[PDB]
């Protein structure tokens, strides 16, 4: 016998889905607002990782963001193509979201951004804790929940004739955790 | 330049997998973390905390208090166990609510003691001696006092001692127990004398009951389940 | 050759990282460098300027000199401040404009100590004293001077020092202000006696204020936002 | 950044390969294995265990125990071998069967020395003298005793020992014998003395032989066929 398979790391450390952004290529026919998909990056969807998180009070953690996509032509039609590109923005904290499939974000020297090619190895970074305090906290006890950033996706190939729809997962997962103030485990039930 | 070979396995995203990812935001400077009190460093340090066992999961009792004591009484002295209670710690509805229990359901494997305890709180003056019983696993439960006495049991003098406590040990042919169906053992309490008292105090005492780990239960091969 | 296996991440431009990239005029040879005097190092040495405050952001006012001048006068003896000033380095318009607040534009986290400056520029031969005071954040800035002077204060003598200094000192429990809203405190200035002059001298003085940062300032995490 | 270059061969799946393959339960640990006793660690030390021989394939004989036994037998004294038998491991139906065979069968060179064995086992009061001849490879098998005392050749006496073992040894120019058809040289035994017996004891021995693989058998380029 050893303990090692239930280590924090151990535990915690595992590659889970926690969302899907869509987007759709900017086919300039009729395509509404698709053109960008943004997500603000919360554990609080994923039943499982929120779950573990909330086995305890506080806690640190490097998130390492993975990206798979995944495309296909809406139309049987002829769908041509030239492998797209995508763009990847993480914008760090307190700082301004993607509003227009064009808003100036998207240039904004700030957010670190990923230029995947579709059909590659699936697109990796990795922003370290960025807690203003000095651990996410899962529970609070005052007045006026943190951040981790936002994911911002558009397709960068402009006039394309044909509406190319993509998913894209995204596998975030706790790296170099640090827990605190262990509490009893929420019934599955709620949520 | 230097000539290499992609072997198979390149350009494939495998989620148990792990390697330095590029940092993006390698000039940020991380908010240095404190000495908060309470770090946990492993689950099994959770496990290792006695916590309380639901008895009753009776639909009326469950769900509140009550699912928790057991009503040590002076009614018809009867001769079946006082609460009998199947060491499946996952197989079990009774101990897989436990904390204990939680950690077990993300694990497969686990393999190690159990340690129970029985607190009673009953009055101060009441006083009485029940039997506690290990049957172990592969047995049946013992159902009378009698064959009880004869296995492993302590006789805990209510008076003396408001409460007992016990390490059950660890056993398994398959030196790692499954947490699904199907053996495990039993632990009874049986009445060994009635619970007598001196004047009008209540002949309705009750008796807590706790599980934990010790230091040698550990488990492998993580398996969540949660859904919806 | 040497068997290699592509991780995920390879082939994606990753516009925060940076790795040794093969150069365009390898041949080419660079124009030395010389010393040109006042080299930069890091941009905090920029936040340490004293600048001026734009006390005076009335459209007519704003937009010229005027904009940072006090009209310490000798009208009515009011109680109220000469001009009080919320130390929100980057929530307060008036700060907003300075270098420091320049700079801290560009971040999110800052943490340090803003110091203060007050150079009375006005009649040789004028004297007078004004309570300046340091209302701590969470509280309200003080309405009288009486109030002031229970808070901490200096006591500037117009007529022995023609420049009242005095550095604010570093606060937060969230130990890294945000520059968005909401505290941060006050600096208030009291007439605490008028301001006395000998013959035809003007009764209109003024006093200008200066800000910067002392060397405990800081910032983190940049955030350019400048577009149109 | 460390430029490379792939070569020809990479992102081929090459099964007769191996490289450190990214592992899918990295945290995960196995169960520590246990000192079973009877590790084998290479095939060989199953051809060195002596089994039996199926000396009649006949149809009828074939396919129960009846295949392995010789009816040493006290009719008209033939002159012809008792059973002769070609040490074509592979090349031959009575060998291939054999367990040395099974493993033959996976390969393609092997090559060793050949131990066979022959327990008699008829009565204890039995006695005679058989002979038992190697007829090397390339020659023809012996059709007469005296042929077969004239090459080599053990003179076995029942009434001595129980069992004549005997090592026959190994050959080939290729030095590496082919398992598919066509050499190997033969064994024979002749009866040199009738099997004289006392009383109502029956005329009816038995004799069972063995083979197996010597220290200097090998084996080398494997080759599975089993299909369906």
């Amino acid at each position: 016998r050893s303990r090692s398979e239930s280590s924090i790391e151990s535990f915690f450390a595992r590659g889970a889905c926690v969302t899907i952004m869509t987007v759709d290529n900017p086919a300039s026919t009729t395509n509404k607002d698709k053109l960008f998909a943004v997500w603000k990056i919360t554990y609080k969807d994923t039943v499982q990782l929120r779950r573990k998180l909330e086995f305890f009070t506080y806690s640190r953690f490097d998130m390492e963001l993975t990206f798979v996509v995944t495309a296909n032509f809406t139309e049987t039609n002829n769908g041509h193509a030239l492998n797209q590109v995508y763009q990847i923005m993480y914008v760090p904290p307190g700082a301004p979201v993607p509003e227009k499939w064009d808003d100036y974000t998207w240039q904004t020297s700030s957010n670190p951004s990923i230029f995947y090619t579709y059909g590659t190895a699936p697109a990796r970074i990795s922003v370290p804790y960025v807690g203003i305090s000095n651990a996410y906290s899962h529970f609070y006890d005052g007045f006026s929940l943190n951040d981790f950033g936002i994911l911002a996706v558009r397709v960068v190939n402009d006039h394309n004739p044909t509406k190319v729809t993509s998913k894209i997962r995204v596998y975030l997962k706790p790296k170099h955790i640090r827990v605190w103030c262990p509490r009893p485990p929420r019934a599955v039930a709620y949520y | 330049g230097l000539p290499v070979m992609n072997t198979p396995g390149s350009n494939q995203y495998l989620t148990a997998d792990n390697f330095q990812s590029p940092c993006a935001l390698p000039e940020f400077d991380v908010t240095p973390p404190i000495d908060i009190p309470g770090e946990v460093k492993n689950m099994m340090e959770l496990a290792e905390i006695d916590t309380m066992i639901p008895f009753d999961l009776s639909a009326t009792k469950k769900n509140t208090m009550e699912m928790y004591r057991v009503r040590l009484s002076d009614k018809p002295h009867t001769d079946d166990p006082i609460l009998c209670l199947s060491l499946s710690p996952a197989s079990d509805p009774r101990l897989s609510h436990t904390m204990l229990g939680e950690i077990l359901n993300y694990y497969t494997h686990w393999a190690g003691s159990l340690k129970f305890t029985f607190l009673f709180c009953g009055s101060m003056m009441a006083t009485g001696k029940l039997l506690v019983s290990y049957a172990p696993p592969g047995a049946d439960p013992p159902k009378k006092r009698k064959e009880a006495m004869l296995g492993t049991h302590v006789i805990w003098d209510i008076g003396l001692q408001s409460s007992c406590t016990m390490v059950v040990p660890w056993i398994s042919n398959t030196t790692y127990r499954q947490t699904i169906d199907t053996e495990g053992g039993y632990i009874s309490v049986f009445y060994q004398t009635r619970i007598v008292v001196p004047l009008s105090t209540p002949r309705e005492m009750d008796i807590l009951g706790f599980v934990s780990a010790c230091n040698d239960f550990s488990v492998r091969l993580l398996r969540d389940t949660t859904h919806i």
